[PDB]
């Protein structure tokens, strides 16, 4: 609103409201569970034991080798795919971003221009107002100054 | 930060000198990337000084910058108009700079006071030296509407 | 030991309420007094207007190939000429 | 939205006071000097 | 391309006629079984107000890591983690803005006292000066 | 911002200069005359056009003056007259006559009495249906202008000599001037509330004085520069809006001079040929009126 | 250099992308 | 006498105002100065001493 | 849009508040003008010997 | 993202309600206006039925890359139905075998 101040008085005021102040006065149950267990962390863990390789032992050797054999092929599988066609779909995956990025900021500016429009016409009206408030007080207080003086002066 | 017109006469292209002078070279920018420089008539040509244009009425007079009505210019030794084809500002008083920018087509040095400096045009002074020889009426203004199409950033 | 977080942060937006509202207020106004003004033309101005922009710059770099024959606005060769509404006694008087 | 409402309306609300409580000691000054002739 | 719930890009797109929004299947099918009507509009819902649409859908390269194995275990653990962590992000930060609109608003009702207190005192001494001009 | 049709509309008509054109105080009339010796009635909302002519006049009409009732015209003439006019019918109601000169201003109440100053250096108070001067004034110089409070006992009259003259019709003491002026009043106009007087001078500056029983000496408010007359010594008048706050003034050199009361132009709009005679605004809305001695007259915003 | 206009203004870029008019 | 609610003045001037039912202060009033003796609540709800 | 809806609040707030103390002002103006005129009154009696 | 009335892109989409087709919003309205039809489906369309886009939303958008719940398990999915298919074919194999 129009005025000039001080922040000194911003203070001030402050202190009066919070004077008065003083005066007067979904969740489901595995995600709770487990929220009760991580809100100290408490990171989940999970067997990462497919890279220690065991040697030559019982069945667990075995087991882990043929384990490894097997997501080694569907890792090859895997890479021999993603190069099949290579970064086309990464060249789409980008296009489409800049889509995004540009479709947001369109809108953004377009809500720039529309509040900047708001606060003009609210400057605008307050101001005129305000100019309004200004004159009128001012002729009150000469017309005080009229009506002591006029009073004193019948005398 | 570079700058293309397109021009009825040809293509033209600025590179801004935002190390310079920033806060004068950003609204350009920024302003060219809003883009309403499209159908913008340089409605002053003056055979071996300037082209002039920017403002959205036509009429001479006008052009918002993105502050809105005007601002500070900035200016240094260094910068001079001792070629054609730098590209600084039109402005009607100490700061009263607008949108509204001119292309300079000989040596003005004495020029290099109120006015400020924050182009240098790298390819497309052919352009320049062609609206040079556009038919111009009494006053400093073509007679056909020199229009710009489009004002593409980059 | 003031509250400076419920008053610096609030009054954050709030000066740019009153501060972001004065960079663009002078943008929408300068360009529709022109447009208003200029729509009627020097002559036949069409839209009554307050006096204090009435300097009406030329903003221009002030084209110093012109000579003093051209400096002057006029319809004639000559000079400008225009009606004026005298009536005849003071006329004959001065 | 409803803090940034609440927070705002309180910033107008204490501007109002300030300006409020400012002209009223200026208005008992005036009245206290007045009085005093 | 951008749904309105969960911001996932929606690989099957769909439109509503009482406010064309672009949303996903599963997630407006679990709504109507639990409210049968669009909690956004407020309206009746049914199954035929979305139509399939065609788009090319959007492609997902996977990283240098990513083929099953811990490439993709390791992964989902720690996706598991961080949607985790943004749950008690934006749950812890919820009960705040709440304590914290209930204080401004407190505070805001006494600055409402006092621009009464205020007002009742300036009609008074607003009086007080124009009966002294007697 | 207003009901007009259109925001500026120029007025054509009458034959020679125009000399006074004011408002009707409902505001939907006003009327016009001139050297022409013929005053025109206007619709200012509407098709503009004229429904009546005032004929009968033997001089120009020097000034004229609506009716609170608005249904009767009071018209000044150079011929030492003073006709009343039926508005509705247009006929000739009543022939002041009485005094030696041309009358150069005219005004009326607020209750049925008119005043008017002439060149044989007097002014007259009339009755409506008297047909006689009730009181008479005698001065020294030729007067110019009157003002006559709606309250019903000053008249503060203008002329030569360059200060002002508040008379009291009951008292006849005129111990009072409101000196300040050095040269000849051309007009006076009062406020609406009656409390201050705005005053337009040959010496090329207007004031503003106020008409209280009590002041503090210097009653001068503020002065205002800008308006100039020429040398054909025109009567320019000076204008009180309906809200008091924006003093209006015409002047020779075919601009149209408004204030803000408080000592800053606010609008310097030109668009006259000649001289402007007169000015007003309109009581309701933001319009003001222009008359000028190049046969037209403007409506305004 | 006081050649002025002696020839018609060369062929505009129009508009529509129309390379030459 | 509501029971919602209880004072009780402090020696350095301050007043201990807490909710009966809560238990905790929530409320300090300390404009005066030397040891409170007294203070003793009206029976009608606003008169207080 | 935060920030738009909250100078639309804004907005709606002023142009209903301002309109409150312009008749409040309007108030004193006529209360002022009368006891204004009374005083001019009684100076108009005094001036009545003048 | 590409318009069958003139076969170039829709600088402004929008989507038909009657039939589901991304439409530029000159050519639509244009279509709209010379008569209530769908110029595909050659039924009844109006301006209502043309949806514009309400992109924008409130939620956080997320990446369709890596960090996508749905993703990882349609990859876990599609690694699913690939193995199940290897042993389809090796069983198929192995039935032909014995």
């Amino acid at each position: 609103f129009e005025s000039t101040y001080n922040e000194e008085d911003r203070s001030a005021a402050a202190q009066i409201v919070e004077e008065e102040l003083k005066r007067s006065g979904s969740d489901r149950l595995e995600n709770a569970i487990v929220a009760a267990g991580k809100g100290e962390k408490l990171a989940a863990i999970d067997v990462q034991r497919y890279i220690q390789l065991k040697p030559p032992g019982t069945r667990e050797s075995l087991l882990q080798s043929a384990v490894v054999w097997e997501y080694q092929k569907s890792r090859n599988d895997n890479l021999y795919l993603l190069e099949k066609h290579g970064e086309k779909a990464f060249d789409s995956s980008l296009e489409a971003l800049e889509v995004q990025l540009e479709l947001l900021e369109k809108e953004l500016v377009n809500t720039k221009k529309l509040s900047q429009g708001c606060n003009r016409k609210r400057k605008h009206y307050q101001m005129e107002v305000g100019a309004r408030l200004a004159e009128a007080e001012v002729k009150f207080g000469q017309l005080l100054q009229s009506s002591i003086q006029c009073r004193v002066a019948t005398l | 930060a570079n700058v293309e017109l397109q021009t009825s006469l040809g293509k033209i292209l600025i590179e801004l000198y935002t190390e310079h002078a920033p806060k004068t070279c950003q609204n350009f920018y920024t302003l060219a990337k809003e883009g309403y420089y499209d159908g913008v008539i340089f409605h002053r040509v003056i055979p071996d000084f300037v082209i002039q244009g920017g403002d959205p009425t036509g009429t001479g007079r006008g052009g918002t910058s993105i502050y809105g009505d005007k601002f500070d210019d900035e200016i240094h030794s260094d910068l001079h108009h001792t070629g054609a084809g730098i590209l600084s500002m039109a402005n009607a008083g100490p700061n009263t700079n607008s949108s509204q920018f001119f292309i300079t087509l000989a040596p003005t040095p004495w020029l290099d006071g109120k006015h400020t400096i924050f182009g240098r045009v790298v390819s497309g002074l052919s352009v320049c030296k062609r609206m040079g020889l556009i038919r111009t009426d009494s006053s400093d203004r073509p007679i056909e509407p020199l229009k710009i199409i489009k004002a593409v950033a980059l | 030991d003031s509250e400076e977080q419920e008053n610096s942060q609030s009054p954050n937006i709030q000066p740019l309420l009153h501060t972001e509202n004065l960079a663009p207020a002078v943008v929408d106004n300068v360009k529709d007094d022109l447009i208003v003004s200029k729509g009627g033309n020097s002559r036949e101005l069409a839209r009554n207007v307050p006096v204090n922009e009435m300097v009406q710059p030329a903003l221009g770099p002030a084209n110093p190939f012109v000579t003093k024959e051209q400096d002057s606005i006029k319809n004639s060769i000559t000079g400008y000429a225009e009606r004026e509404y005298v009536p005849n006694f003071v006329f004959n008087q001065e | 939205q409803e803090l940034s409402t609440a927070l705002y309306s309180l910033d107008a609300a204490l501007r109002v006071i300030s300006r409020l409580t400012k002209e009223r000691d200026e208005a008992r000054e005036a009245l206290a000097k007045f009085s005093d002739n | 391309m951008f749904c309105s719930i969960s911001g996932e890009t929606p690989k099957e797109p769909v439109i509503s006629r009482v406010s064309g929004n672009v949303y996903e299947k599963r997630l407006i099918e679990q709504v109507i079984r639990e409210t049968s009507k669009d909690p956004v509009t407020q309206q009746e819902c049914t199954l035929e107000d979305l139509v399939p649409v065609k788009v090319p859908d959007f492609v997902r390269p996977r990283p240098p890591s990513a083929t099953s194995l811990p490439a993709l275990l390791s992964l989902f653990q720690e996706e598991w983690d961080s949607v985790a962590l943004e749950q008690f992000e934006l749950r812890r930060n919820l009960t705040e803005t709440k304590q914290e609109l209930s204080t401004a608003l407190y505070s805001l009702d006494a600055a409402l006292r006092v621009i009464s207190r205020l007002t009742k005192e300036r009609d008074e001494a607003r009086e007080a000066l124009a009966k002294f001009s007697d | 911002t207003s009901d007009l049709n259109v925001p500026n509309l120029q007025m054509f008509g009458h034959t020679a200069e125009v000399l006074v054109a004011r408002f009707d105080p409902s505001g939907s009339y006003f009327a016009s005359g001139g050297m022409d010796r013929q005053i025109l009635l206007w619709n200012v909302f509407g098709d503009v056009k004229n429904y009546g002519v005032l004929n009968g006049c033997k001089g120009a009409i020097t000034d004229l003056q609506w009716s609170r009732d608005s249904r009767v015209v009071y018209c000044s003439s150079s011929d030492t007259h003073l006709m009343s006019w039926d508005a509705v019918s247009g006929q000739k109601i009543r022939k002041h006559k009485g005094h030696a000169g041309v009358v150069n201003a005219l005004d009326v109440l607020k209750v049925e009495l008119l005043t008017s100053v002439s060149d044989d250096c007097t002014m007259k108070v009339w009755d409506s249906r008297s047909k006689d001067c009730i009181k008479t004034i005698e001065e020294k110089y030729p007067l110019t202008a009157v003002a006559i409070a709606q309250q019903g006992t000053q008249v503060f009259i203008g002329g030569i000599d360059g200060a002002i003259k508040i008379w009291d019709l009951r008292n006849n003491h005129c111990s009072h001037v409101l000196k300040g002026h050095k040269d000849i009043i051309t007009s006076l106009a009062i406020s609406k509330d009656g409390s201050s007087l705005l005053s337009n001078s040959m010496d090329n500056t207007v004031r503003i004085f106020d008409v209280k029983p009590f002041a503090s000496a210097q009653r001068q408010l503020q002065i205002f520069e800008g308006a100039i007359h020429g040398q054909e010594h025109n009567l320019l008048g000076v204008a009180w809006s309906r809200n008091s706050r924006f003093v209006g003034a015409g002047s020779s050199d075919k601009n149209v001079y408004v204030w803000s009361a408080t000592g800053d132009l606010r609008y310097v709009l030109p668009g006259h040929e000649g001289s402007v005679n007169h000015v007003d605004f309109h009581p309701h809305q933001d319009i003001i009126l222009s008359c000028s001695s190049d046969r037209t007259i403007f409506l305004g915003e | 250099r006081s050649a002025k206009s002696a020839g018609n203004t060369l062929a505009l870029q129009v508009t529509s992308s129309g390379a030459v008019d | 006498p509501d029971g919602n609610l209880f004072v009780a003045g402090l020696e350095n001037g301050e007043l201990r105002f807490f909710e009966t039912s809560s238990g905790n202060e929530l409320t300090k009033f300390g404009p005066h100065s030397s040891p409170v003796k007294t203070l003793q609540f009206g029976e009608n709800g606003y008169w207080l001493v | 849009r935060k920030n738009l809806t909250c100078y639309e609040f804004l907005y709606n707030q002023e142009r209903l508040a301002l309109p409150n103390r312009l008749e409040a002002a309007e108030i004193e103006l006529s209360k002022m003008q009368q006891i204004e005129a009374y005083a001019q009154q009684d100076y108009a009696r005094v001036t009545g010997q003048n």
